[PDB]
């Protein structure tokens, strides 16, 4: 027989195999390519990896606690430090990548709850006070969880972004997040989420640590609850796995 | 032309159109037909005017200054950036890539300020907009050498005649103008972030050819920018808060939406 | 241009005080820098490449540049009593910014 | 060398347009282009779901 | 010369006419465009995406992520209202910041069927059945379910599916409707009731929640552009 | 894929949607229609409202205590005062329609019962 | 073309033209020839100025309103509607339902007030004609954001210039705009009562772009509306009475028509 | 694309038009249109009414 | 440029011309025609439409 | 005449337009081109050219 | 359009591509591939703008004279030579021998004098701009026989309409304009020697047809160039040192180039 | 005797001159002309030097 | 705008008079809703959505707005001695439509 909610992702040397998933949302109709010669500006010949840095990386899990207002991930600052796409990343100047996002959290038949994963592209966001903007570390994070906080930041002569959830940071609509690919964890029925992005810059290629092309944005609508004797901890976990690296500009390790 | 209705008759089987699932991130394509009984209504209505094209293509207001004749500001000084208003701004930002050609307008007006100075005859103004590119010689008084003109391109407009108008091909470095950035210009990863650090467009100045007259008057400029041959990529949400600077997207939290009396409340 | 226009540095009485205001410069940007420093009232000015003490009784002799055009303006004042708002103002023809900065003790 | 086009008019007439400037930035605006393809943001699902079939099988 | 009179309206400036004016800078090299994934050419294809409707905009709830919830819960009797809003994509508060009404709210004309899709964010045990129904304008909003069981109404049961859309049919007059208030064009009542009740079993939650989504189909028109209220400016930032 | 639980019923302008339902049984084996030219008997031109009238009426909720013996409508009484169907009967003389009944009763999976839905002809009580 | 006629002996026969029967409603088809004897006469003459398009065509003014350019009134606000004036107005009546293009054309005329300001030497005036769409954010005062213009039809005129002329295409949800409207708004039939609750066409604002001078001066803005493509429907009698009011058809009772001396009077 | 029409002369010549603005709705008004149809108006009986014959037989 | 003079009556205003004038709001989808009983295009026939004569217009 | 309506930009001055404009002298003969060793067309030419760079700009 | 790279891959050969020869004169055509490994990019840069007409296209201010209507000045008299202005000169001399049609263009402005005379009402000032051609009679009032005009080419332009534009063909004894002559007009090498020799071009002189006003008036005229067919021959490095004079290539000795820290420093 | 030539547009057209004065001195300037030869000053030696080759042998 | 605009109510004195001032407003309607009462001089404001006593002598506490910008304005004045024309102004910035009503006793 067949069954549409089995799904298997296999990638370089690593592969995830998920029972109850919803279809796969391929980014903006677009899955991720290598940079075609008719659109390079680049001279230099580009390293290709193909195995060592297209693989599933697993970030760091976080609770969704009943109280937990969202999270964030800067894709590229997120796997800055993680394996060989670190490595080649530190090193090569110019790089472009697509993303193979994916969400984990699930939860026994007697939970509730709702998240929104959505990736989005230039996630330009805003300083708590409006003269300066938000400083590295604050609006970026390693491996970490970079969490929304549901009150209004504080603003004083300060660099703390905005967490505010019902902007997003962004001073837009949280519900119109939606146009961005999106793919809903709603736990009664589908316990994981995958986006597959395409590369979305306006450039042929950045380099990674001058710019995040996309953020991976997870915003719980529906807040998770369970009747007492239920398991209290409930975890995602994000892996994010990128596709067709291509890398130019051999220089020093650093930034 | 917009699609039209198709009809249907009572309907009895295993199918379900309505029921979906919306955690997939597909939105239902559901017609009117699906969950009702509907007649075949040929739709004649066209979607025209909701091309970007047509949605961005109108003359707006960006940026207006005022510059005297005589006194402290002889000489009006602007660096160009589509930021400075709101209404434009907000209709840009819907994408978060867009390439556009520009047709800039001027709209100048002069005003006699009051003054003492008597037998004010003041003869027909005669005005110049100088765009420097970015790395271009500026000027620093209203009477300096770059005002002469070498190479700017520069419009010399006397007043009273058809507002100047000047088209401007695509100009930007990259292959898009990008409205939201979200990088800094550093590697270090210190310093200015935002859509300021990729995009500079040169300046632009504005100053009287003549003094005019013996009484002081002063000039508002007004600079028109309407986008043409648009190309638009990613939609983004519309901007919820009000904009706080030019520079940035740092925004002051706002409710989601304006709140009514009731879940079941009419107004 | 400034980085972190808005900044509020406290410190104790009796070691320097370090008040950056490290200012990056626009393609457009090519006019002479004028880099002026005002207290809540002129401190120091910067112009034709040449410092300005500006006589400033409060202030004299305490104040000088740490680093010039390569980006730096910042200044360490040294010997605090000095509690006010410091205004830094980089100057360039197309667009001029500023940085203020509270200063606690 | 003129290009004859159809006006938008209502529903239920011919223009015509020349080219004066060689650079080609100051051609009027391209107002008609009615072209639309809702599938890159609207059901952008990787495997096709019939909306008359059952979603989640 | 070529001898020619200057008809009314020559040497004026109109903010809506296309023309042609000699480009400044000669013979620039534009930078060749590439391919950027997710042209947009109309507006209408992103009115048609889907947008979360802040259907509980009560109160201090705009300010929290309350707003785009709506509680539905096992309560001991049939026919309760659940929630309730005006078919004014434009004016209605409920639509006015959806993706689909602040677009509307950049036109003056609108016209077209509205999908509201209903996901049911409950647990998965929870079965509730639910009457979502639209009144047709005309008369007072239904006050008892009995009242609503006339209009056009869908009678959505939750099962393995969540999601289940009540596809607004476009009952009007007028080929179009004004996207602000107007006695004339009254778009209609949105509702919804308990078919049943929202059973749950032991240890499980009997407060359940459920979101609505806004789209509109593909026989949607706008017209007669006009500046958005939504935004504001002092001075020049 | 395909599932025989799913089902949806369109009539009218109200339709119903159901996830867990059991194979619709039709009548006797006779989909309802129109009266025949063949075995008509009343010479006035019918009207057929055919939207009207032939939509999903909800009538009230009863609840299903441990205790509740059963329940019975009367199918013409019970939608005698409902809507157009309502005002055409009490207008018209001779009255001629199919039903298409459905009963809605949802519990969790802990919850235990058995209902039997059956329309009786005649039921001279 | 008009028809023309045809010859005609002496005739004596049972058929009869003349005689016939006004209760049908049908009007008489009589041509000259039937109750008597005629030549045959070609006329040439052509029913070409009566043309609905060549009856409605003729530009007229709807409304004049005035704006200082310094004190209270800066800037005038005007709702769309041909119900203000007289002559247009009744010449639209005659057609229950119709269906028209506009061609707005608006003729500006500045005036300097009496004061007691000196050296009053005014530069040339600059005017801004904003049309704002029914549901858009309307101007408060003359220097607010919404002058900037974002997205709505405004046209700049500086004075000196031909009047300024903007085609407006056929706007009404409707099919076609309607004339009379024997309708409430509200289904209670509660309310206003007429024309006014289903025709609303926008709001047009005109103000000083720049205060021209240190004097005070008075700009008169008059509104011409010609309507071009007409298509008329339900030819309706013109109206008697003199208009009262712009929204309503409230009437004073007026003589069916001016008396003469007798019966048999010839004056 | 230009289009020739007769110009409207006397009794016992031709002019060109070319439509500039793509729009439709900018056209010059369309004065030359002389149809006539007096029988929804004048005349509106259902059954003919022939003048000659006799109206109530 | 085209060199041209401009004619005795340019930039004047004429209540009786018919000329093209650029549309303020462009392509404006115009709301489809319908059919409505009883179009007029000719105001003479209208005038052969029968209409009572008041002869007897006397004083009052 | 031939009606025509002045677009908004007319009588401007734009240093960078490039159109006709009457002959101040007609049917000036001008003087026969010959040939010149090195003719330059582009800009880039020249730029490809050698030039030696003062890498040792130190202070004096 | 720029030609583009060629892939590349690892080589190993006698043939070496880099090491080459400095002193032959030829500069090494190397390609980027033949020092590294390189993928195949289609470039479709166009070096459009690089063009010499695209460069010295654009219109360029050369002299501003100013002339009173009353007074010790009444016209202006200016030698014509491109060698007065700074950018346009530095511009035109990258080429020793350039042939280029001119397209004149002037931007006059006028401006009221402070005086004391009162009720000064100045009708429209007229002006005239006329060319002698070397050897021409040249006038020495305002108001003489010359100014008449009997066939030198002169252009009359009342104030308030569109600058005067007049195009003049290649104007040069010689097969191409000299921007740089090592020579004397004198045999013996005794005399002027340089580009004032070779070169001239005429007289332009400026003068008010009417007084205007009871009130002096001081009217400004700008005189723009803007080389059009142009051909260039022998391209010649930059001018580096400041221009001091217009008749003369006399310099002041300048660095070389502007100073940095030291020979390993980023700034 | 309209001259139509290809307007300058984008990688990845057309427009329409015609001369109005006889002078030829007054036409439009001659932007598009896009030829160039570095041999005259780049690479200018007498006998080739194949770039592969060893410059000096 | 307002119904009924010229209206005559006659009420005996003792008891509570309604004096209904309903408005519907036009699509082109989008301003600061301001509703000013007169009587023959301002009796109540609504500005800024708050509502305003004016200090009027004859008639402080006891009028009162029955109802808001839904559409209704009317007052109940209390305690009738007061006989005047009612003038009633809602106000945008379209059209501005005024409502008077004259009361008897």
């Amino acid at each position: 027989g067949y069954s549409d909610r089995v799904r298997s992702i296999t990638l370089g040397n690593s592969t995830i195999t998920t029972q109850e998933c919803a279809n796969v949302v391929v980014g903006y109709g677009v899955w991720p390519d290598y940079l075609k010669d008719n659109e390079a500006t680049a001279e230099d010949q580009p390293t290709q990896p193909d195995v060592a840095t297209c693989r599933f990386y697993t970030l760091d899990s976080v609770q969704w606690q009943k109280t937990s207002p969202g999270w964030w991930w800067k894709l590229p600052d997120a796997l800055s430090n993680l394996g060989l796409f670190g490595q080649n990343m530190q090193y090569h100047y110019l790089g472009r990548t697509g993303y193979t996002i994916h969400v984990q959290c699930n939860a026994s038949k007697f939970h509730q709850g709702c998240l929104l994963v959505v990736c989005v592209p230039e996630a330009e966001m805003g300083c708590a006070t409006l003269d300066n903007t938000p400083s590295s570390a604050e609006l970026l994070g390693g491996d970490a969880a970079k969490e929304f906080a549901g009150e209004p930041i504080a603003s004083g002569s300060n660099k703390l972004v905005q967490r505010v959830v019902y902007n997003a940071g962004m001073g837009i609509g949280v519900g119109n997040l939606t146009i961005f690919p999106h793919q809903w964890i709603n736990l009664r029925t589908n316990n994981s989420a995958t986006i597959v992005m395409p590369y979305t810059n306006s450039v042929p290629m950045d380099n990674m640590f001058r710019h995040n092309n996309v953020t991976l944005m997870v915003i719980p609508f529906v807040p998770l609850d369970y009747c007492p004797g239920s398991t209290t901890y409930v975890p995602i976990t994000v892996t994010i796995a990128p596709m067709n690296a291509e890398y130019n500009g051999l220089r020093l390790a650093g930034h | 032309r917009v699609a039209d209705t198709v009809g249907t008759g009572p309907t009895n089987s295993e199918a379900i159109p309505a029921l979906t699932a919306a955690e997939t991130g597909h939105t239902s394509q559901v017609v009117p037909g699906d969950t009702m009984q509907t007649r075949h209504v040929k739709n004649y209505h066209s979607r025209s005017e909701s091309t970007v094209e047509n949605f961005l293509c109108r003359s707006a207001c960006v940026y207006f200054t005022e510059y005297k004749n005589s006194g402290s500001k002889r000489y009006a000084e602007w660096v160009v950036t589509t930021r400075q208003a709101a209404q434009l701004r907000r209709k840009l930002e819907f994408f978060t890539y867009i390439r556009f050609d520009l047709e800039l307008t001027f709209v100048i007006t002069s005003t006699q300020q009051p003054s003492t100075t008597q037998n004010q005859d003041a003869q027909i103004l005669t005005h110049q907009i100088m765009y420097v590119p970015p790395g271009g010689p500026v000027p620093d008084k209203v009477d300096s050498y770059v005002w002469q003109t070498s190479t700017n391109p520069s419009v010399f407009w006397t007043e009273g005649n058809a507002p100047p108008r000047m088209s401007i091909p695509f100009l930007s470095i990259g292959n898009a103008y990008s409205n939201f950035y979200d990088g800094w210009s550093d590697f270090s990863r210190d310093g200015v972030y935002g859509i300021n650090t990729l995009n500079s467009m040169g300046t632009l100045y504005a100053r009287h050819v003549n003094t005019g007259g013996t009484g002081p008057i002063k000039s508002t400029i007004r600079i028109y920018f309407k986008p043409k041959h648009v190309k638009a990529w990613i939609p983004r949400p519309p901007r919820l808060c009000q904009y706080e600077k030019a520079k940035n997207v740092n925004f002051q939290p706002s409710g989601v939406t304006t709140t009514r009396q009731s879940i079941t409340a009419m107004t | 241009s400034i980085t972190t226009p808005e900044e509020m540095i406290e410190k104790a009485k009796g070691e320097t005080a370090y008040l950056p205001c490290k200012f990056t410069l626009s393609p457009e940007d090519q006019g002479p820098l004028d880099i002026e420093w005002l207290i809540s009232q002129v401190i120091i000015l910067y112009s034709g490449d040449k410092i300005y003490d500006d006589y400033y009784p409060d202030l004299k002799g305490r104040v000088h540049f740490t680093s010039l055009k390569s980006g730096d303006a910042s200044i360490n004042v040294t010997n605090l009593q000095d509690i006010g708002t410091y205004q830094c103002k980089v100057k360039k023809a197309p667009g001029v910014a500023n940085k203020k900065i509270h200063l606690v003790v | 060398g003129a290009q004859v086009s159809t006006q938008k008019t209502g529903a239920h007439i011919h223009y015509t347009n020349i080219n004066y400037y060689k650079d080609a930035a100051s051609n009027s605006a391209t107002r008609q282009d009615f072209a639309q393809d809702p599938g890159k943001f609207t059901e952008p699902v990787k495997d096709i779901m019939i909306k008359s079939l059952p979603a989640l099988n | 010369g070529l001898p020619t009179m200057n008809t009314p309206g020559s040497c004026q400036f109109l903010t809506s006419d296309d023309f042609q004016s000699p480009s400044a800078m000669p013979q620039y090299d534009v930078t060749p465009e590439m391919r950027i994934p997710g042209e947009v050419k109309n507006l209408m294809e992103i009115a048609e995406v889907d947008s979360v409707v802040p259907v509980q905009n009560v109160g201090e709830k705009v300010n929290s992520m309350e707003a785009y919830q709506i509680p539905v819960r096992s309560n001991e009797g049939s026919g309760t209202q659940v929630f309730g809003f005006p078919l004014q994509p434009g004016y209605s508060s409920v639509f006015s910041r959806t993706l689909l009404g602040e677009i509307l709210n950049y036109y003056t004309h609108w016209s077209g069927s509205i999908k509201l899709t209903f996901m049911f964010c409950g647990s998965a045990m929870a079965t509730g059945k639910f009457l979502l129904a639209y009144s047709p304008l005309g008369a007072g909003a239904p006050t008892k379910r009995v009242d609503a069981m006339l209009g056009t109404h869908v009678v959505w049961d939750v099962g393995l599916q969540s999601s289940c859309v009540l596809c607004i049919p476009w009952i009007s007059q007028t080929h179009y409707r004004y996207v602000a208030s107007d006695e004339c064009t009254a778009g209609g009542f949105i509702t919804c009731w308990y078919q049943t009740n929202i059973v749950v079993p032991a240890d499980a939650q009997s407060s359940c929640y459920i979101m609505c989504f806004v789209s509109a189909c593909n026989d949607f028109s706008v017209r007669l552009l006009k500046d958005t209220p939504f935004i504001s400016q002092e001075n020049f930032f």
